[PDB]
């Protein structure tokens, strides 16, 4: 039963989430996949803002290819495989200079840049799991 | 169009709200809650319900927003000491507000729907 109980709980969670997704996006073709739901959940968890730029995300355009993307805030040098949850939502036009740097690196943490401070503030007021907030901030 | 139903629930009066009134409110709330907006989850307690803002995302092209508002309003109307105040705000304006006290600010900046 325990496997079956878990299956059924996970079906219920996902139907509920898909239902909202369809409400929001009545013209979307096909059932949302896990990643589609995840863009919506990270949109909510980040208070509707790109985590790297702090720019507002147009929810209307959430499913537009190119527009927003889910990135790994960290490279696999800090997560062998899947020991993390460090997936963040970022606008298309804000995550190319990042390459394989961590956010600490990219945002000039050691200098305590004002943009490092802002990034940190967006992480900490986010609704990400406490542990995710920590991973992200090196 | 995307909008937020901003909801403020408060326990008025010293003739305390019953535990089952709290449960009924938490259920109307939790009907709209999914993994997407897990933070909105309500418990049948003072800590979770009293003096708290919640911001429910809707596409208003759906009849859902009106059904949700209808339930909350009818519920508040059946209660003696649970006050409910509701505002709408466009999502584009909502996400532009500060994160800190966002809902309070959305409540000052939106169109008031009802207050019971």
């Amino acid at each position: 039963g325990e496997i079956e109980k878990r299956q059924e709980e996970n079906r219920k969670d996902r139907e509920k989430a898909a239902a909202k997704f369809r409400e929001y996006f009545p013209n979307f073709v096909g059932e949302p996949k896990s990643k589609d739901i995840l863009k919506l959940r990270l949109y909510e968890q980040q208070h509707g803002k790109c985590l790297y730029s702090g720019k507002e995300i147009n929810l209307g355009r959430l499913n537009e290819k190119g527009y927003v993307e889910i990135d790994h805030a960290l490279p696999f040098s800090r997560t062998w495989d899947d020991s993390f949850n460090n997936k963040v939502l970022v606008l298309g036009s804000e995550n190319q200079n990042k390459g394989n740097q961590t956010p600490y690196e990219y945002f000039n943490g050691k200098d305590n840049s004002r943009e490092w401070q802002e990034f940190k503030a967006r992480v900490e007021t986010s609704r990400f799991p406490r542990s995710k907030k920590q991973r992200i901030l090196l | 169009a995307f909008k937020r139903a901003i909801i403020f629930t408060s326990f008025n009066g010293f003739e305390k709200v019953s535990r089952t009134e709290k449960r009924r409110l938490a259920k109307i709330i939790n009907a709209r809650v999914s993994i997407i907006d897990e933070y909105l989850r309500a418990k049948d307690t003072n800590a979770s319900l009293d003096g708290q803002y919640r911001a429910f995302l809707f596409n208003d092209e759906s009849p859902a927003m009106t059904e949700f508002l209808a339930k909350l309003k009818a519920f508040a109307e059946s209660c003696t000491g649970i006050s409910i105040d509701a505002w709408e705000i466009e999502e584009s304006e909502y996400v532009r507000l500060p994160v800190e006290r966002r809902d309070f600010l959305a409540a000052a900046n939106g169109k008031e729907i009802f207050k019971i």
